RNA sequence: CGGAAGGGCACCACCAGGAGUGGAGCCUGCGGCGCGCUACACUGACGGAGCCAGCGAGACCUUGGCCGAGAGGUCUUGGGAAACUCCGUCGUGCUGGGGAUAGAGCAUUGUAAUUAUUGCUCUUCAACGAGGAAUUCCUAGUAAGCGCAAGUCAUCAGCUUGCGUUGAUUACGUCCCUGCCCUUUGUACACACCGC
């Protein structure tokens, strides 16, 4: 659904074709494309702002579509799923392009560089791994897996470390200088990090 | 400290072995060994008349240790390189038997090889122990 | 498209051109809104330049 | 003897016409399935 | 027992089994040295991970390698994945992970598929 | 069973999953 | 048949 | 994912045989429907909504009469990619195909650059027809004849009768785009005599008194002999039909 | 006849494309001027296809 | 027959020459097991098989 | 430079070969006759 | 193509000027082959 | 995979751009070994020849032989005439490999000389800017077009 | 060479003494 | 149809939906006891997420997306009986 | 010859220019001002460098 | 019935290149048209050496043993490819690339007509010197090279279809040309944009 707010009201609801729930979602920097990534389909719907039907269906996953985002510079997106795997598309003038990269297990958060260069995926190993967009590469990871503050449950039968209950970030955002950024998942924990020197900063609970 | 033709070379081996194998002299080498076509896929005989018998008893000797017993047919098998029928494609062809088993009977009548069970043909313990000797001296040819 | 095309010194003579539209009042207040329009994007693509350039003739056409 | 099978008709000038003025009613009727777009 | 590791590369339709244990520092493929890898072009195009690492490291660890199927040059891409899975498993279980990162940044800042496979999955326009 | 073989389930967890020529037979 | 822009300069 | 097409072909079964059950108690209820006095089911998921997409392929390493033939199909068809094969295995063809989002595919087998056979196979696990085509003659065969117009076609079936040719005609119209436009320009013709199903394209204008037809596109007979439920990679999916050969009322007997 | 080569080549156009690197390129016209053979030769270069 | 595969079979000494099979192809051959067939094409090398 | 002769318009090798050459015409020819026939 | 047809068309003893349209811009036909099919059903009638 | 995105060439190797280049013909398709090879012992020769260094030699000499201006066939209606443009680097890098490695595949072709050596001789020929070898030649020719119908 | 052509002949003749028979 | 929703909506079908059944028919484990207590230690995850309580009905698509947790005994030991263990992964 | 330098800034489009040959912006390396409307032949993207025999002339469209 | 303007798409178009057919030999489908396979060598040929696959599971294969240059035959057992790479010979000559054809000899197959077919060996060394006019096809594990296996109701046995192996150069832009298609009631819903 697409909202107003300056009289705050919908303009619209783009839907599919058979009441498909939308996952994830993320909209063009000129707010004219906009994409949903489902999780019963996993392929990345994407409709039109001005117009309101359907484009098309970006498709070439295989298993939910986890996350999406739009370069706000190319503008360009990288969509990323359990599949164990990054996709970006580039989706404008007369090309439809992909090109697609692996990582190690399943992504499951995804953010983008605000210059628009890079990527930063969290998977479930709990790596932060960080691409290069236009080189597809791996600029470098940064592990998780030790500083995390689980916790216990109460109605469990094992221990608060030895459990992989939340050994993994759901979500990732960069900052505005795009040299830290910010961690948190179904664990107590919310961690900052930052990019160039692969280190954490802080970690509140 | 114990090294073998799995830690030489394979090329430099032959050479060397062949190369012991002449100034040896006791290989009882064919009469015929100048005019046998070795393929029947082949259309000109060796180029080095002269040791290319040496060459495959020493070639024979690596194959069989590395492996651990093989029959005339495996080791034709193992030769037998393609041909060319020209204007149709190309299909397998042997190596030459009558040679291969010169080769095995030489090797025997040294006493390189030793005779193996289930049929077939083995090395010999102080074949073995030659080849192990001459591995490192190849090895340390280097000085 | 065709105002990024057109050259820096078919850029020299739009100039010259709008302050002729301003010369002439009644032309300005009858196509107000695409005089406005044109100018501006042209000077928000070519402004390295013409910022570059030094003209006192040009100051005082801006002016 | 006996053959096996049907054998592969040869396309002879009568056998198109045929066809032919078959496809030209169908058209002139403007009656010839397509794949008509599903409403609502 | 011993420390062991096991890993496995995969180049187009090559797979390679890499062990690798505590040892003296040996690296031998199908029962023979390293040294005499076949194409003997590709020869540093599988000694990378050790020139790309160090080789202490190798000094301590013993490393065997089993390879079947595929061609040559698949092979040696097999061959060199599954050292360099290896190496990176063994110092993840039995020495620091701190000198885990170590090594997976250098692998992957060279080159990545030393890693990772280039599952090479088809593109219709 | 090629079918089965086509669904194998790769994840299957079974418990079991834990374990002269004369003179030669009658030594072992 | 000239193009939009190229007319332009011309004029 | 293997485990979702594991899932999916085993319901996709189940629905056919519950679709055959009541297939044969609607023709029972037939006798009753004249006493008092419809697609099938991909193409009722998805028949008007999405258009098709075809990939046209070649068997493998096609002689240029083969390359030549497959563009000719692609241009009869709207909606069409070729592809060229060349060391694609049958696995990892369909299954780039369903991952890349594709209706549905066409892959030409030939004899020495005379085409004899020709494979339909619908993508989410649907059917597959083995047609055998014999008579052809290209438009590269021809002339330089023009160009294809492009057009979206309006279509023609004739003389299909009992529920196979019923299949037939829903696997072709599927294949073809849907909605045309009332004055749509070229159009083509599936006509049937004997089991020999024949294709041509034609293009045609309503004369001042009637019409006249310019006939283009390819010219050939294509005779279905197999329809396998599951995908082509298969090769183990159940027979939905098969055409016999040696019975002894084979040169006789028709849609079958 | 002696097999050791063909003598009339039929080859691909142009003649641009089968002609040497350095090269001056007249056409005997009627109407044009008078020259010289022998001093028009002469005055051309040392390496030249004419 | 003399070379078999799965449903397809070659058969020997049944004719004389390539011209006379092409003249019979396409028939209704049957063999003593009573299993059903055809004639398909004349084989070349050998001259009537 | 030495000049050359070109022919333009061995014996059993060209009988051969024309005997050749008929043969297989005109038993292509009969086999496509015979085979239209039968059909 | 079409283009052609349409101008014929409009360019243009009615009925046989619509019969050479159609014999002319039917351009797939064996009339050798016709005639074969004519021989053989006359050596037919006659066997 | 450098033949993906438009510009992974320009992130190649330019080592492996020139031998797979050299790879190029009906009977070379598909034999990258021998066409490593062949550079292997190219260089070899460059050093050999001249002391200073393979690499220098070729990068050097792909510098100096890629065009600078090109003429278009611009048809005019009919009136077909050349008209001159720039070059863009990647289509100058491009047709820098492209000269040099037909170069040496024509000049080896029937001759006495092997593909390895002729091959250096282009390249030192080319670093020297010797107008001696086939790809100075061209470039100038190209070149010279362009200066004649700007 | 002889008994191809007398063959050869005899196969015409029983091309004709098909057409005959057609 | 609706009247199979007022016939065939049945405890059988809400139970053989529950979880450890769907492992039992998936092949998770031999028995509905032992699935039960391979959810108690802790063994069982629904895509990302892992399973504690087996009184959990999994969703059409998640139960398609049932596997192991990562890094457990049970794996390791599928793994090594298959000869397909893989350290680098710490399977 | 005395050549020069120039880096592209901005590609042109949707001008109706001769397949393979592209419109193209040019701003003077040395001095940061001046800049030129070239064609270029390969495949060109923005801020890359380019080679000029010529400062003077400005491409025009070319059919 | 026609015209204009705007926008899209395409290896039937532009642009960059690649690879063919067409020349010769061979095979064979349509009746002159067309498709396959082998050549024209030095990125080769030749000789020694190195070894790396996958599909395939309804008197037969065979491991091993014995002789025979080879082909092959004889005695016993049960129901691992080529291209490739390492050294060595050859050098630019229709020469060693090319093996047509011819002669002779050696064995196998049926059978009896001194019948035919197959394989090996010697000697004989033709055309072919990269293929005009034209013309088609092509964008990533793609062009192209290399071998292997099966004949599973159609079609195929000098051939179809699979599988493995080696693996590029050049576009990835543009509507300028050649076409083809769409639009000229925003219809829908803010903001902006546009306005017969």
């Amino acid at each position: 659904r697409a909202w107003d707010l300056i009289r705050y009201r919908n303009f619209r609801t783009f839907t599919g074709t058979e009441r498909i729930q939308f996952n994830c979602l993320a909209v063009d920097p000129s707010g004219e494309v906009v994409c949903a990534g489902s999780l019963d389909n996993f392929d990345i719907h994407v409709w039109s702002v001005q117009t309101g039907q359907l484009l098309d269906a970006l498709s070439g996953h295989e298993g939910p579509v986890s996350c999406l985002s739009f370069s706000q510079e190319n503008s360009v997106l990288a969509s990323a799923s359990w599949d164990k795997t990054i996709r970006i598309w580039s989706i404008f003038g007369r090309s439809q392009q992909v090109e697609p990269i692996e990582v190690y297990s399943d992504v499951l958060a995804l953010s983008m560089r605000p210059d628009g260069k890079e990527v930063a995926v969290s998977t479930l190993k709990g790596q932060i791994s960080i691409f290069n967009i236009e080189d597809a590469k791996q600029v470098g990871n940064i592990d998780c897996r030790k500083d995390i503050i689980s916790g216990r449950f109460n109605q469990d039968r094992f221990t608060a470390k030895n459990s992989e209950r939340s050994k993994f970030f759901t979500t990732i955002h960069y900052s505005f200088d795009g040299m830290a950024i910010v961690a948190g998942g179904n664990n107590n924990s919310i961690c900052l990090y930052d990019v160039p020197n692969e280190v954490l900063l802080k970690r509140f609970i | 400290p114990g090294v073998s033709v799995r830690d030489v070379a394979a090329q430099d081996f032959i050479n060397a072995y062949a190369s012991f194998l002449q100034r040896q002299g006791k290989l009882e080498v064919p009469g015929y060994v100048d005019i046998v076509k070795t393929s029947s896929g082949n259309e000109m005989p060796p180029q080095d008349a002269e040791g290319w018998f040496y060459k495959r008893a020493a070639s024979v000797a690596r194959h069989i240790y590395m492996r651990k017993q093989v029959g005339v047919g495996k080791l034709n098998k193992l030769y037998g390189g393609a041909k060319s029928r020209g204007v149709r494609p190309y299909k397998h062809i042997d190596a030459s038997g009558s040679i291969n088993r010169k080769v095995l009977q030489a090797l025997e009548k040294i006493g390189i090889v030793e005779i193996s069970p289930k049929g077939g043909r083995r090395i010999s313990e102080n074949g073995q122990r030659d080849l192990d000797r001459i591995a490192a001296q190849t090895l340390e040819e280097d000085e | 498209d065709a105002l990024m095309v057109m050259p820096f010194s078919y850029v020299l003579k739009f100039l010259k051109f709008i302050d002729t539209v301003m010369q002439n009042k009644t032309l300005l207040h009858s196509h107000l809104p695409l005089i406005c329009k044109n100018l501006f994007f042209i000077i928000k693509f070519n402004h390295k330049e013409l910022v570059s350039q030094k003209n006192e003739e040009l100051k005082l056409q801006i002016n | 003897f006996d053959r096996t099978a049907k054998p592969v008709p040869v396309i002879t000038s009568e056998v198109t016409e045929s066809l032919e003025d078959m496809i030209r009613r169908r058209i002139q009727d403007s009656n010839f399935d397509d794949l008509q777009r599903r409403t609502l | 027992a011993v420390p062991s590791v096991q890993t496995f590369g995969k180049k187009k339709s090559a797979t390679a089994v890499a062990h690798v244990k505590a040892g003296k520092g040996l690296i031998k493929v199908n029962g023979s040295p390293i040294t005499l890898v076949e194409p003997e072009i590709l020869r540093f195009k599988v000694y990378e991970p050790l020139l790309l690492v160090g080789l202490d490291k190798f000094s301590n660890i013993d490393i065997r390698v089993r390879v079947t199927g595929g061609g040559h040059v698949s092979q040696v891409y097999a061959i060199r994945q599954a050292i360099a899975k290896g190496l990176v498993a063994y110092h993840q279980k039995y020495v620091d992970e701190q000198s885990k990162n170590e090594l997976k940044k250098a692998f992957t800042s060279y080159d990545r598929t030393l890693l990772i496979a280039d599952s090479r999955r088809p593109e219709p326009k | 069973l090629r079918e089965k073989a086509k669904e194998r389930n790769p994840d299957e967890y079974y418990h079991a999953m834990h374990s002269s020529m004369d003179q030669v037979k009658l030594l072992k | 048949s000239l193009k939009a822009g190229e007319r332009l300069m011309e004029a | 994912m293997l485990r979702r097409q594991a899932r999916e072909r085993r319901e996709y079964l189940y629905r056919k045989a519950q679709e055959l059950q009541d297939s044969q108690l609607q023709q029972k209820r037939q006798i009753i429907k004249q006493a008092l006095a419809q697609v099938d089911d991909e193409y009722a998921a998805t028949s008007g909504i999405m258009d098709p997409r075809i990939i046209v392929t070649t068997s493998r390493d096609p002689s240029t009469r083969l390359s030549q033939f497959a563009k000719e199909i692609k241009l009869l068809f709207p909606n069409a990619v070729r592809l060229n094969r060349g060391n694609y295995v049958m696995p990892n063809l369909v299954d780039a195909c369903k991952k890349s989002g594709t209706t549905d595919l066409v892959v030409l087998h030939e004899h020495r650059g005379v085409p004899t056979s020709l494979t339909i196979s619908h993508f989410p696990h649907g059917p597959t027809a083995q047609f055998s085509l014999h008579n052809v003659v290209m438009r590269h065969d021809i002339i330089n004849a023009g160009n294809q117009s492009e057009v979206n076609p309006h279509l023609i079936f004739d003389n299909f009768t009992t529920a196979l040719g019923k299949r037939v005609v829903c696997i072709l119209k599927h294949l073809f785009n849907a909605g045309p436009k009332k004055d749509s320009e070229r159009v083509i013709t599936f006509a049937n005599r004997g089991d020999f199903i024949s294709v041509r394209q034609h293009v045609y204008v309503r004369t001042r008194e009637g019409v006249e037809i310019a006939e283009v596109g390819p010219r050939f007979e294509m005779r279905l002999f197999e329809l396998r439920l599951g995908t082509l990679e298969n090769k183990d999916a159940d027979v939905e039909w098969q055409l016999r050969r040696f019975i002894r009322t084979a040169n006789k007997k028709d849609y079958l | 006849v002696n097999s050791e080569e063909k003598l009339l080549k039929v080859i691909k156009n142009p003649i641009t494309d089968h002609l040497p690197t350095k090269c001056r390129k007249v056409t005997l016209s009627f109407d044009a001027p008078v020259i010289r053979v022998q001093d028009y030769i002469e005055k051309l270069d040392d390496d030249e296809s004419i | 027959p003399y070379k078999i595969f799965k449903n397809t079979a070659f058969i020997k000494d049944m004719f004389s020459s390539a011209m006379e099979v092409a003249r019979f192809e396409g028939a209704q051959i049957k063999t003593v097991s009573g299993i059903r067939g055809e004639i398909k094409r004349a084989l070349s090398k050998p001259e009537g098989h | 430079i030495p000049t050359h002769a070109p022919k333009y318009e061995d014996r059993t090798r060209s009988e051969i070969n024309k005997m050749k050459a008929q043969l297989k015409k005109e038993r292509k020819f009969t086999m496509k006759e015979i085979r239209k026939d039968a059909k | 193509q079409l283009k052609n047809l349409k101008a014929a068309l409009k360019a243009r003893e009615k009925k046989k000027a619509i019969a050479e349209i159609r014999e002319e811009f039917n351009p797939f036909e064996g009339i050798s082959k016709q005639i074969g099919e004519e021989q053989r059903k006359r050596a037919f009638e006659a066997r | 995979r450098y033949a993906n995105k438009r510009f992974r060439k320009a992130q190649c190797p330019i080592i492996e751009r020139l031998t797979n280049s050299l790879m190029m013909n009906g009977r070379n398709n598909g034999k990258k070994l021998k066409a490593v090879r062949i550079i292997k012992h190219t260089l070899d020769i460059i050093n050999v020849l001249t002391d200073q260094n393979p690499i220098q030699v070729v990068v050097d000499a792909i510098t100096n032989t890629g065009p600078r201006e090109d003429t278009t066939r611009v048809g005019g209606g009919g009136a077909a005439r050349r008209q001159a443009v720039d070059v863009s680097p990647l289509r100058r890098v491009n047709q820098a490999i492209a000269l040099l490695t037909i170069g040496a595949r024509e000049a080896a072709f029937r001759n006495i000389k092997t593909i390895a050596e002729t091959l250096a001789e282009e390249l030192i020929n080319a670093a020297k800017g010797s107008s001696t070898s086939y790809a100075i030649k061209k470039k100038d020719e190209l070149e010279r077009v362009a200066k004649s119908n700007r | 060479h002889t008994l191809a052509n007398n063959v050869e002949s005899k196969l015409r003749d029983d091309l004709e003494r098909l057409k005959k028979i057609r | 149809k609706i009247s199979d929703l007022e016939n065939k909506v049945t405890v059988s079908a809400i139970c053989r939906r529950r979880l450890p059944v769907i492992m039992h028919r998936l092949k998770m484990a031999e028995t509905i006891q032992d699935a039960v207590k391979f959810i108690e230690q802790g063994h069982v995850r629904v895509g990302p997420n892992l399973i504690n309580d087996p009184a959990y009905l999994v969703t059409r698509n998640m139960e398609d997306y049932v596997t192991w947790v990562d890094n457990s005994k049970i794996k390791k030991t599928l793994l090594r009986y298959r000869n397909q263990i893989d350290d680098f992964d710490f399977s | 010859t005395p050549v020069t330098l120039a880096k592209v800034i901005k590609v042109l489009g949707r001008t109706g220019s001769r397949g393979g040959v592209t419109q193209v912006r040019v701003e003077f390396l040395e001095d940061t001002s001046r800049t030129i409307v070239r064609n270029v032949k390969g495949p060109v993207r923005e801020n890359d460098i380019l080679v000029l025999m010529e400062s003077e002339r400005e491409a025009r469209r070319l059919r």
